[PDB]
């Protein structure tokens, strides 16, 4: 339950096989697997280098079921401008 | 140090001593001397209890009197040629051996005239007619009849009408004074675990607010730290208003102001209170502003149906009623209860260096349960719009009406404009001619109409004994139309305020109360109303054609049925 | 194209955020966040700008977010059934 992405580059040199596997694997594996990761990496190294992202709701998210899994909470989030 | 002596009420002459450049009002808190009741507010001009009487050689050389304190001095009883306020005199090398000096100032309560009037016919007629619109032609009436006093048969209660009456009342005004209770907004509190604000608290909860509220929203250093936003949104309202008029073909824009002179006060308190910019002014209604603004009108419809009956009979008779009360005052403290978790989140985790709201001041002094912050804020959220959009469209309304009064209120604009853009501060005291069309609106068309007291002590008004745990209720309407103190009544004079400040004339300024349960926007509906005329007449024409009055209606507040149709031609 | 699309919402939102007074916004923002993949995916698919970010919601863009949840939800009511049944 612990946040860290550092985990997936030290999962990456100890080679283990099939630990990122959200889009499916083979040829039915997501069409849009690049798709997604573009429109959501670029948005974010946008935001990274302008704001400050903070909240108070830090407890965790229920999350709902409903063909897909999705939060049933969406939280408060501040964005705070970097001036300097 | 200097030496100064105090005369008291009771005749005897008290000596103390204070350091040079202390406020006289130091002098006597700091020293425990026996005066009762001086300085109530601890220095914010929220109250007149520091009212002293000067010697003559001694208050000539005093500094010029302000306007915040002249109004403030205008609620003091047994004011005279010769007194100041004490919070806003330091001393000063001269006053070694001053003395100053405080001031001190029959029919049973039944031989008082009645009110013909049946409470239960009464009660039954606003069960049909849903609201009792007329309220405030029906106590018109009554005043032209029985006289400047009576009661109505309920408990006690009498109405009076006259500034002599209501500068006695403020005399009894005890530590804790008691307006009466409403209890349909009360219960609604009550069934939501939510804390009654400043305007629904007696007693010592009342003080123990209202001493941590006026540092931040009432004092003029307050309103020095939240003007200059006021400035941005009224000329952002003007700017907005120019463009448009501008694409017109004969440089003019008339329509129905209502809608954005409310969406101004929105944005002008939301800013003042949070530091939030909405963007509501310039561009289109949001679903949350309409909203609430709906929800406003419901809760004060739905409030006249409740006040008049006991819980215990509208229980039963009007439940659709408390269920459509309840579900807008839900919309109500939804609005509210965001602006304040945007704002406790944003301070949780950057307390910033510079001014950025009213409440970003109390979360941050943090002297008060944030469940009391909750309450007031809703309070301020709620209570800064109708009360403060109403008189501005009567405002603009009688100059459209008034077109010689406008000229002057133009020039004295245009002439103090590039002052005030430079320093939007000096609006307070560069625009007197202004503030006085503000008092002149009020006056005719006075948002709120009544004043309520439950008296702690036997009193009496107009030669009618007044027993303790009595209501009196100042109607402010047939107030502000007497024309044996206000000449020719339904004249639209601001100029009269002027020349009513010469003399000592007491109490005629009222729509905001006395004492210290006078109002606490006071001095934020001031700057959101003076500043948005000023950036109009400095660009505007205002003129209109429907010159006929307005009919005003009665729904909690009195507020005008009708909305004219007002032209605004630029000048260039 | 993305590129296009996120710099545009960063400095849609910066602007708003620089009005208010501590220089922050605090918000939900799923809204503002589903109409960003919609423009994206527009505009990398069609290569159409639907001027969805900055500005308000559209009818079309709320119909369409309203159809998805329902389709969704309408769907595991039916998954687990066979047309047989479910008829
Ligand atoms: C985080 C984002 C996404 C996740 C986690 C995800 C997940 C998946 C998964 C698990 C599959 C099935 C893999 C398999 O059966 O082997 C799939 C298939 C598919 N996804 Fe996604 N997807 C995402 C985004 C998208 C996007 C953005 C699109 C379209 C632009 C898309 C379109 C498709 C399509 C068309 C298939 C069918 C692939 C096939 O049957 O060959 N998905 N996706
Ligand atoms: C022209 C505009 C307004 C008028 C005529 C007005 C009138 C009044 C009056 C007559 C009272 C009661 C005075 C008394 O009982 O002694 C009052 C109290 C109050 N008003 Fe207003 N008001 C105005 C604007 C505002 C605004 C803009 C706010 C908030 C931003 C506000 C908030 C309050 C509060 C909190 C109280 C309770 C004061 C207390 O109980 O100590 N009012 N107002
Ligand atoms: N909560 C609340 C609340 C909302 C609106 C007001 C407004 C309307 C009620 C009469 C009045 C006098 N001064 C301000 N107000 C007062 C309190
Ligand atoms: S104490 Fe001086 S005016 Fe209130």
């Amino acid at each position: 339950e612990r946040y860290n992405p550092q985990r997936w580059l030290d999962i990456r040199g100890s080679g283990r096989n099939f630990h990122h596997v959200p889009f499916g694997f083979g040829m039915r594996q997501c069409l849009g697997r690049r798709l997604a990761e573009a429109e959501m990496l670029l948005l974010l190294h946008h935001v990274l280098k302008h704001f400050l992202v903070e909240t108070l709701t830090q407890e965790d998210i229920k999350m709902v079921y409903s063909f897909i899994l999705r939060p049933g909470t969406s939280p408060l989030l501040t964005f705070r401008a970097i001036n300097h | 140090k200097i030496t100064v002596h105090f005369i008291n009420r009771d005749g005897e002459t008290l000596t103390t001593k204070g350091k040079v450049g202390d406020s006289l009002l130091d002098v006597v808190v700091e020293n425990n001397l026996d005066i009762d009741g001086f300085g109530a507010c601890e220095g914010t001009l929220a109250c007149s209890t520091c009212h002293l009487i000067f010697e003559d050689h001694i208050y000539e050389k005093l500094d010029a009197i302000t306007d915040e304190e002249n109004d403030m001095l205008d609620l003091a009883y047994g004011l005279t040629d010769r007194s100041r306020l004490g919070c806003q005199i330091c001393l000063t090398k001269s006053m070694d051996n001053m003395t100053v000096r405080v001031p001190e100032t029959v029919l049973p309560f039944e031989a008082m005239p009645q009110h013909p009037g049946n409470r239960w016919l009464r009660l039954l007629q606003i069960w049909r007619e849903q609201g009792y619109e007329h309220l405030h032609l029906e106590m018109h009436q009554t005043f032209q009849e029985l006289g400047p006093i009576f009661r109505y048969n309920l408990p006690r209660m009498v109405c009076v009408m006259l500034p002599e009456d209501v500068e006695k009342l403020q005399q009894v005004d005890s530590l804790h004074p008691c307006r009466m209770i409403l209890e349909p907004w009360v219960a609604y509190r009550q069934h939501r675990g939510h804390k009654c604000g400043v305007f629904l608290l007696n007693g010592p909860e009342w003080r123990f607010n209202r001493l941590r509220l006026n540092p931040d929203v009432l004092s003029p250093k307050a309103v020095q730290r939240f003007l200059p936003m006021v400035d941005a949104v009224a000329r952002d309202f003007s700017q907005a208003l120019k463009k448009k008029v501008l694409q017109n073909a004969r440089g003019s824009l008339t329509l129905d102001v209502q809608p954005s002179i409310f969406h101004y006060t929105i944005e002008a308190s939301n800013l003042a209170l949070f530091g939030e910019r909405l963007g509501l002014v310039g561009h289109s209604p949001s679903s949350a502003s309409l909203n609430f603004l709906h929800a406003l009108e419901v809760m004060f419809k739905s409030t006249v149906q409740l006040m008049f009956m006991p819980r215990s009979l509208s229980r039963w008779i009007s439940p659709k009623v408390w269920k459509e009360h309840f579900e807008a005052w839900d919309c109500i403290f939804q609005y509210g209860d965001n602006c304040i978790q945007k704002i406790y989140q944003e301070l949780a985790f950057n307390r910033p260096q510079h001014y950025t709201g009213i409440v970003a001041e109390l979360l941050l002094k943090a002297e008060l349960s944030l469940e009391a912050i909750k309450a007031n804020s809703m309070e301020l959220t709620a209570g800064s719009v109708d009360t403060t959009a109403f008189p501005l469209l009567m405002t603009l309304f009688e100059l459209a009406r008034n077109p010689d009064v406008q000229q002057i209120l133009r020039q004295e604009s245009l002439a103090a404009a590039a002052s005030i853009s430079e320093h939007p501060q000096k609006a307070t005291t560069e625009l007197p001619l202004l503030r006085a069309a503000l008092k002149e609106t009020l006056r005719l068309y006075p948002v709120g109409l009544f004043l309520e007291r439950v008296v702690s002590s036997d009193l009496v008004l107009q030669n009618y004994h007044i027993p303790a745990g009595t209501l009196v209720q100042v109607f402010l309407y047939s107030l502000g139309r007497n024309a044996a103190l206000f000449p020719r009544p339904e004249r639209y004079n601001p100029q009269r305020w002027l020349d009513i400040r010469g003399s000592g004339r007491n109490f005629h300024h009222v729509p905001f109360g006395f004492g210290m349960r006078q109002c606490l926007g006071r001095r934020l509906a001031e700057a959101e109303m003076l500043l948005l005329l000023h950036h109009v007449l400095k660009h505007f024409l205002v003129e209109t054609l429907t010159q006929e009055d307005i009919k005003m209606v009665y729904s909690f507040i009195l507020r005008p049925g009708t909305s004219p149709l007002l032209t605004f031609r630029a000048i260039n």
